[PDB]
């Protein structure tokens, strides 16, 4: 029985063991008291004003698309605290944790950026973190282990299944049974159970809603289309939601192609993966003929998630939204555009979407169209494995 | 759901409790985990509950992932282990043969399909370790249709709608996860008439085996204890067979009283 | 003659060879002109909002205080696009560089921070960017080396006298005379000949005009002190000067004490150095009994300069603004203090203005206080050259 | 300053040009920097301009650079070049011996002090390379009080208040740094009575020399030049004292017509 939906048409539910049951009622009811919460709603506002740097601005990338009919901007979460935007729903889940009185935040990471988020969520706000890392993700992203720890989080290693960001998830789901009446399970993406799909968009959604009243002021109407990168699937439903009711206005989710969609090696389980139940939820999976879950592959780790959140399987089963794929090649182009081009590095998992937005324009050049692309993170992060790779090729 | 009405008859009339233990298919390979069934029967197992490798278990403790690991590393698949599953009805007629499962290894190619090959093959029972009630009604009904027992965990804080829940769903046994008296959820159960209670987790000693009767179950499952038995004796097959066989004669022992 | 004062009190002046001068005041008048252009003004106000990010919040740390009379508020110039404030004054220069109609960037660089700042304003902006960098700097700051490179620079690396930031600023200044009809010197500090003290302070100002508004707004009165850490001054007299005339406003510079004044390995010449004519200027500097020119020493890559703006040693001169030095040691543990208590991690420079405003709080721990640190950078740069030396000790 | 008066009278009745070479003092060691120094006079030189080794010499190019590190290499400091100074004066009683300075070098110890030293040991001008005529005031007023003449660089492009500046400032000679033609700024410098022209920068064939009295100068100045032959001999003084003899002899010669 629950108070809210857990379904986005037949994708969704609460797919776990029957004792975690009553820590995922429990959120949910806390967070429909908060989202009617006056002084919640002014708190959170505040955290986000103050600390995180809200509102992110709205940028014109005038030499991107000289001599073409495109107008692009650039919305840009790379300039929220963190350098991307998991800290918007990091402070609202570890608001949510003191409102149940919880003294304790899990979480899972894999390579690391929403780690360190809930680390600086948890470290503000007097939560007591721990962490829950694949091996393999431990051991290439020593940068981000750090930070947790400079940060007071401690931070636990997964050498179970593949040792990654799913195994992880795994392990944050064996341990909150025993402790959920001090700890809050804080889940780095609009995916997992009902409540988690919702919770992580309606405190993404002013991506969105901010956006929106940027656009309106500077161009005076609404987009052609909004663009996001798609691993779980927060940012671009926070980038969404605000316009899934302007039917005008196009909505564009771009998964990882990887290596290509052909060989096999990507991360697009929405267009290229079949419907499965794993995580908790009920949507599309990278998994084999027989039903094992698979890793995804993508050049970039933060889009490396083998499932995405079950509201993006609706809003494509319905036709409201258009759901396409970038290749590693193609990525890697779009980043080295933009440093050159406009001065802004953005992260490789960013530079999939801004990529179909080139390619939306270099397509056809004439076409008179507003594009805005959600650039979720900067992509310091990221600049030794792009020298890396651009050093292998000469 | 039949073989499982039959054991617990059988067992009233002896005023004996069940013991039934868990092991994963195909661990450490299909040989030798046929070799460790036909010893866990042979030593006095009531019923067995027997779990397929699924590549993401979120439900199991470490002892259980590792034999995952293990099946998975000799090459264990869904395939195989229904074919083992075959072997083992064919050569044992009446012993309760329970499933435990991850959600999307049966929903994978139908959940229909799914209990259907397992009434083919001679399974009693499955519990979906992911499944709550709350999202039960496909995976129950659809078990019902082909006479196997959809097995429900009650766990020990059950609010009065949950046992009302468990006890009209579940078929076979109630699996009775060890706040919250013993005493209470047991005679809750009864007054719904709720499949008879099997206590586990954590059962690893006779005394509490007696304790679990006693209390008022039917019997008690256990699992990590029996998979520890082989993580220890990997490297010697034939000492894994005697102290799987010591054991579970032990634990089977103390439900005769 | 000049169109505005080169000096501030004794400090100050244009010591450059001949040669130079009508590229002074070339940008002199171009300045002057510019200052009074109301267009030039909202095209330089539109890319500091759109671009840049501007206004930086101002975050009230209560954590680090509790216990004491001390109210602390971090303005926060981290969130600020390329992650320092030394962005606000690039996009000034480049726009300067602009209205005289050059196409080209000449700038000198230490650790990289400024040399990356002048490579994005350079690719947004449509120059052609180069920049020196002493071969020392080249080697240990690769990072930024490949950054620059992304966004369009030319790097050239300067092997003369100490191959570090003063022997690049020395190439700076011999490329110029040659070329400065079409390419403009973008130094990147309040230091050097005028007009650059100047100019510098007058493109960071709005770090202490929005600081006055956003503090008026949340304490209803002004700053007891402002606090900013001192290697050239610009991001400390930005946030000075808009405080110069509300004379009950405390300024604190801090300089980096390295190993200790007394060990002589520091980069403090404003307290400790003496007056000399270097860089094109008469200011304190870091010099032998003799007069050779030295090297700073700090744990700290940005604040290892010699010496020091002349509008510092002049506010010195006269008793306005204060100046004091913090160790290696302190600015360590200022840099742990924040990332473990408010969930911010600073760069290893604005940590030293921390160190004094915690020693300020930690000595005095009843004096009702109200305290703003312009916290000038973040500190991602700086994590492997803590963690080597947490690691070094244990 | 009367050195210089004395020598371009001289130069004057004879109809020659005055050929001055540049030399850092202390380049490559002391003891080898003197015997450098004999050698230009003996082979024809007519003044001298001599620097002192600077930690950030700004205002020079790399040839020159690399003559101060030389000397730094060596343990030079401005003491010792102010030493080696008086022993070039006491042997050498008459030719004209100018400093390249730069401006912390002379403001160091107090600018009247600097000046002073120089008019001790000897020395008759001092070029500050980063003071521009607009900062020159104490520096030209206290060389001026201890009669050295305060030499100025009059650029290729001088408009014509920095020609009334420059020529209304100077003594002793005015460097006349090689838009604008030569034949204007040197007629200008005459018709406001400034000191006589040297031409530098880029002097370094014999044919140069002759261009410039023709101009109209008074003769020029060598530097990079006579500083290459040093960084080409190094590992032999011996052939580099004979290089340097010749390339002095060619160039003084040149000034005779
Ligand atoms: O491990 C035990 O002692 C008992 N375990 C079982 O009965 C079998 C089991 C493996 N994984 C599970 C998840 C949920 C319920 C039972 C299981
Ligand atoms: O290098 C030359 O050919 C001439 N150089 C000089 O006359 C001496 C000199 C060294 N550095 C300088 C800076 C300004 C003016 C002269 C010099
Ligand atoms: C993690 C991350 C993503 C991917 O997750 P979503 O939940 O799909 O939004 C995208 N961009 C950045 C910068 C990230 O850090
Ligand atoms: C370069 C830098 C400084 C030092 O220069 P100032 O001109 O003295 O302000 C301080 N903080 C940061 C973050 C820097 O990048
Ligand atoms: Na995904
Ligand atoms: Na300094």
């Amino acid at each position: 029985t629950t108070l809210l939906n857990p379904y986005f048409g037949e994708f969704g539910g609460m797919y776990v063991p029957q004792i975690l049951m009553p820590a995922l009622n429990q959120l949910e009811e806390a967070f429909v008291s908060a989202q009617k919460d006056p002084e919640f709603q002014a708190q959170f506002a505040d955290l986000l004003k103050n600390y995180a740097g809200r509102p992110t601005a709205l940028t014109k990338c005038q030499n991107i698309t000289a001599g073409t009919r495109t107008t692009l901007y650039l919305k840009r979460e790379d300039l929220l605290h963190g350098g991307a935007h998991k800290t918007n729903q990091v402070l609202g889940q570890a608001l949510l944790a003191k409102r149940m009185g919880k003294s304790e935040i899990i979480a899972e990471t894999g390579a690391g950026q929403h780690g360190v988020a809930s680390a600086l969520a948890s470290a503000l706000l007097g939560l007591k973190c721990r962490i829950y890392m694949g091996a393999k993700d431990v051991e290439r992203q020593s940068p981000n282990v750090f930070r947790m720890r400079l940060m007071g989080a401690e931070v636990i290693p997964v050498h179970s299944g593949s040792a990654t960001l799913k195994d992880a998830c795994n392990e944050a789901l064996r341990d909150w049974p025993g402790s959920y009446e001090t700890a809050h399970y804080m889940l780095g993406t609009a995916a997992g159970p009902h409540p988690y799909p919702t919770i992580v968009r309606e405190f993404q959604r002013m991506i969105g809603e901010e956006t929106k009243a940027q656009i309106l002021d500077k161009e005076g109407r609404l987009p052609d289309a909004v663009i996001a990168c798609v691993g779980g699937g927060s940012n671009a439903i926070g980038m969404f939601a605000d316009f899934i009711n302007d039917t005008s206005v196009g909505l564009i989710g771009v998964e990882p192609g990887g290596h290509g969609i052909e060989t096999g090696e990507h991360g697009a389980p929405l267009k290229h993966g079949r419907v499965g139940i794993y995580f908790g939820m009920k949507a599309p999976m990278m998994q084999t003929a027989d039903g094992q879950i698979e890793e995804s592959y993508s050049i970039s780790a933060g889009l490396d998630f083998p499932s995405v959140g079950p509201q993006h399987a609706y809003l494509n089963s319905i036709g409201r939204a258009d759901y396409v794929s970038i290749t590693d090649d193609e990525a890697l182009e779009a980043f080295k555009t933009l440093c050159r081009h406009e001065g802004i590095i953005p992260a490789l998992e960013s530079s999939h979407a801004l990529a179909h937005a080139l390619k939306m324009m270099r397509e056809q050049p004439e076409k008179e169209q507003l594009l805005v692309v959600n650039l979720s993170g900067r992509g310091d992060k990221d600049i030794f494995t792009v020298h890396d790779i651009l050093k292998a090729r000469g | 759901m039949e073989r499982y009405e039959n054991l617990f008859a059988q067992l009233n009339d002896r005023r004996e409790g069940a013991f039934v233990p868990f092991v994963t298919l195909g661990d450490p390979g299909i040989e030798q985990s046929l070799k460790i069934i036909d010893t866990l029967i042979d030593a006095g197992a009531d019923a067995l509950e027997l779990g397929v490798p699924f590549s993401d278990p979120l439900a199991d403790g470490p002892t259980i992932q590792n034999a995952n690991l293990r099946a998975f590393a000799a090459g264990v698949t869904p395939a195989q282990c229904f074919e083992m599953l075959a072997l083992i009805r064919e050569k044992h007629p009446t012993i309760p043969i329970g499933l435990l499962m991850y959600a999307n290894l049966v929903f994978n190619n139908g959940i229909d399909a799914f209990y259907a090959r397992c009434e083919q093959v001679g399974v009693d029972s499955v519990l979906v370790a992911d499944v709550p009630v709350e999202e039960s009604a496909p995976f129950r009904q659809a078990a019902l249709r082909h006479n196997i027992a959809p097995i429900f965990i009650c766990p020990p804080n059950a609010d009065d709608d949950l046992l009302r829940q468990v006890a009209s769903y579940g078929r076979g046994y109630t699996y009775l996860l060890s706040a919250l008296p013993l005493h209470h959820l047991i005679e809750k159960l009864k007054e719904y008439h709720a499949a008879p209670a099997l206590q586990g987790f954590g059962i690893s000693s006779p005394e509490q085996v007696s304790a679990a009767v006693r209390a008022g179950a039917a019997g008690a499952i256990s699992g990590s204890a029996i998979v520890k038995i082989i993580e220890k004796n990997l490297a010697s097959p034939k000492q894994m067979l005697a102290e799987l066989r010591s054991f579970v004669s032990a634990m089977k022992a103390a439900s005769r009283a």
